[PDB]
């Protein structure tokens, strides 16, 4: 019922037709939920109200209590097939500096990674993406750190020689 | 480094990968092994529809009364024409 | 709500990190715009800017048969917009997201959502 | 059981959600798979079975190590790695491809 | 059933060549090779050299559908550049346009 | 010159729409986008299929109504939602336009897996551009 001139000018005159034109609909269209339709839409969505931790912003605080960093997103996918290969992305990115318990384990854990292990913080960001999942690919990835920190506590015989 | 391939076979040995070293042109190897090839690449088979069923499928709703073929009709009226005039 | 009330414990979500790719100016205003005022007014502390474009102009000819001294090229004018949300929970903004894509712009203005958990270590 | 089967029939027709709505139609869009499971997790397909995070990699047994002479050893460890490094590759196609390839390099 | 032919002659070697798999797959990862025992390599190159055309891995050049033209393609579209320009001058292809800078 | 999609002057009351009548130097100036699809995109990539689909459903949906799309469709992909735009003329009656409809709408939505629905241009005037 919006009578929209849409169209560019002949000469010196008016646009070109009143109603549905090409152009109106060449507009990716969003005359679908008016100003009022969206404060209804917010409304209505206005349940899921989930606190949130006020841990300290900064990059400083938030690794300090949790130093690992998973990340399990969920972009948008495209045509009428809802199979992107794309949500497999994982990465531990954990702060080794937030853990600070390595006695002998700090010229073991130098070595046994090549493109790791920072200056002003460790970021030992280990992108373990071997298995064709997320949630499994870190659980491995946990347990492969649990193990490797556990054979640290024990260090070698040749391990001080460097 | 004999320490770095000493640390490098126990780290294999514990992670349980690679353990001694050698010329890096097995990694092609594994991949023309493993992964994709050459002929196999996502817009090979799909570069080109058969254009079969879907031929059919549009000799069917041609059919059916519910499409139109204007070149394949158009095709088909001089091809009888030429044979009428021919041979 | 309606989506069972459980008492298991949740995953601890932080940063929301989105980036939006489009073509045409318009469109891409038209959906940050609205990103932000849904943003607004759920009630989240953000920022918006512009990050670098990126565009890639391929190379191709003026005419179709034979044309060389005058060549021309398919470029666009794309933009991005970073509507990352800063450190909130994962529920709430799956529901945003869910509610973003019921109706999303066609074509230009995809979003690339990004989360990043953390949970514990050992 | 005629009417218990007209019955169960009337029920189907009835009592399940009709349409006489956009909303009823949405919902039946989504129940029948025709929308996409919003929110568009990328979860409803693209599982490429599981792997229990402990059985991609652990390939150290498995592996059929010929008399240790040669770089036949080091050519499959090579191989088991490039395997655990894709991620679009599963338990038993892993296991398929090292029989094959163990097969066709000792068969003798 | 195609119009032309070069664009059957494309989906004939193409899939051909995606058919037999197993043997380009091995032929091309054992042939040139420094490593390795060379028995399979030989064993490769004589397959190689005895099997008859439409099936060596070497059959890629991209084409249209509307022309199939092989001078200027892209894997992007799967069409040539002419395509590409004619589809855009008719407004039917978003973001494209005039370079503007 | 270039006559890309345009038409020089002629006469005065000549038939000729917003498509018919338009410069390659104006794709996207004086003229817009027929295809806000989710192919030629950036840095997003899958561009070859969608373009494919989308003058697959552009041929189709053209060849559906007999003599009444003078105009391509505006293809629109809300995520799963295919929203068609075409370009029809008042033909007959209103019973075969729903039949057609609807048969074509269930068709699509079986097979594409994605639910399809087109709306008619029920406007007493065209899309002219220049008078030509």
């Amino acid at each position: 019922p919006l009578p929209v001139r849409m169209g560019y000018p002949v000469k010196k005159g008016v646009p070109m037709a009143k109603e549905g034109n090409l152009e109106l609909l060449k507009i990716p269209n969003f005359l679908h939920l008016t100003p009022v339709a969206i404060k209804k839409h917010c409304e209505a969505l206005k349940d899921f109200c989930t606190e949130w931790p006020a841990a300290l912003d900064s990059d400083e605080k938030c690794e300090k209590h949790f130093p690992i960093e998973i990340d399990s997103t969920d972009y948008v996918s495209s045509g009428p097939s809802v199979r992107n290969p794309r949500a497999r992305v994982v990465v531990l990115r954990v702060k080794l500096s937030s853990l600070n318990l390595d006695d002998h384990a700090k010229k073991k854990l130098i070595k046994l990674v090549g493109e790791r292990y920072c200056k002003t913080t460790d970021v030992l960001t280990i992108k373990t993406d071997r298995c064709p999942l997320r949630r499994q690919n870190y659980d491995y990835a946990v347990y492969l750190l649990t193990v490797l920190y556990h054979e640290s506590w024990n260090t070698e015989e040749w391990e001080k020689s460097k | 480094s004999e320490y770095a391939f000493r640390m490098s076979r126990l780290s294999a040995r514990l992670f349980g990968e690679v353990t001694r070293p050698t010329n890096s042109k097995s990694m092609k190897v594994v991949k023309l092994f493993s992964e994709l090839p050459l002929a196999k690449k996502k817009e090979t088979y799909d570069w080109y529809p058969n254009h079969h069923t879907y031929a059919e499928l549009m000799q069917t709703l041609r059919f059916l009364g519910l499409y139109r073929d204007e070149h394949q009709d158009f095709m088909d009226e001089q091809k009888r024409l030429k044979k009428l005039r021919g041979k | 709500p309606v989506v069972t009330i459980s008492d298991e414990p949740d995953i601890l979500y932080k940063r929301l990190s989105v980036l939006v790719k489009g073509h045409d100016k318009a469109v891409l205003d038209s959906y940050e715009y609205f990103a932000v005022l849904a943003a607004k007014e759920l009630g989240i502390s953000i920022k918006v800017h512009e990050p670098p474009r990126k565009i890639e102009r391929f190379t191709l000819l003026q005419s179709v048969h034979i044309y060389k001294k005058h060549r021309v090229q398919y470029e666009m004018r794309t933009l991005y917009r970073c509507l990352e949300l800063e450190h909130l929970t994962g529920s709430t903004a799956d529901v945003y997201l869910e509610y973003i894509q019921r109706n999303l712009p066609e074509g230009v203005a995809m979003e690339v959502t990004k989360t990043q958990l953390e949970q514990l270590p050992e | 059981s005629l009417w218990d089967v007209e019955f169960a029939k009337q029920l189907a027709t009835v009592n399940e959600q009709p349409l006489q709505n956009g909303f009823e139609e949405l919902i039946q869009w989504t129940k029948e798979g025709k929308l996409w499971e919003f929110p568009i997790n990328n979860e409803a397909g693209f599982d490429d079975d599981g792997s229990e995070f402990h059985e991609h990699i652990f390939l150290e047994k498995h592996l059929e190590s010929f008399p240790k002479q040669g770089p036949i050893r080091h050519f499959m460890e090579l191989v088991t790695c490039g395997l655990s490094k894709n991620p679009y590759l599963s338990v038993k196609q892993k296991v398929e491809h090292i029989e094959w390839f163990r097969n066709y390099f000792n068969e003798k | 059933h195609y119009v032309d032919w070069r664009m059957w002659r494309d989906v004939k070697r193409r899939k051909m060549a995606y058919e037999y798999a197993d043997e380009r797959l091995r032929i091309n990862s054992l042939r040139k090779n420094t490593i390795l025992p060379k028995i399979l390599q030989d064993v490769a190159d004589e397959e190689i050299a005895a099997l008859p055309r439409d099936s060596c891995p070497v059959r890629i050049r991209n084409r249209c559908v509307m022309t199939s033209r092989p001078r200027g393609v892209k894997r992007r579209w799967r069409l040539s550049r002419i395509v590409f320009r004619h589809l855009a001058d008719h407004g039917q292809l978003s973001g494209i346009q005039r370079a503007t800078w | 010159k270039n006559r890309a999609a345009r038409v020089r002057v002629s006469k005065g009351d000549k038939p000729v729409t917003y498509e018919e009548a338009h410069a390659p130097h104006y794709i996207a100036h004086r003229k817009g986008w027929l295809s806000l699809h989710t192919g030629n995109l950036d840095g997003e990539d899958h561009a070859a299929e969608r373009t494919v689909e989308d003058v697959f459903l552009r041929k189709f949906m053209w060849g559906t109504f007999p003599g009444c799309l003078a105009d391509q469709l505006v293809l629109k992909r809300r995520g799963n939602q295919l929203e068609i735009c075409a370009v029809v003329l008042r033909q007959l009656s209103p019973h075969k336009y729903y039949f057609l409809v609807g048969y074509s709408e269930t068709l699509l939505s079986y097979f594409y897996k994605c639910p399809v629905r087109l709306h008619l241009q029920t406007v007493p005037s065209k899309v002219v551009y220049k008078y030509l």
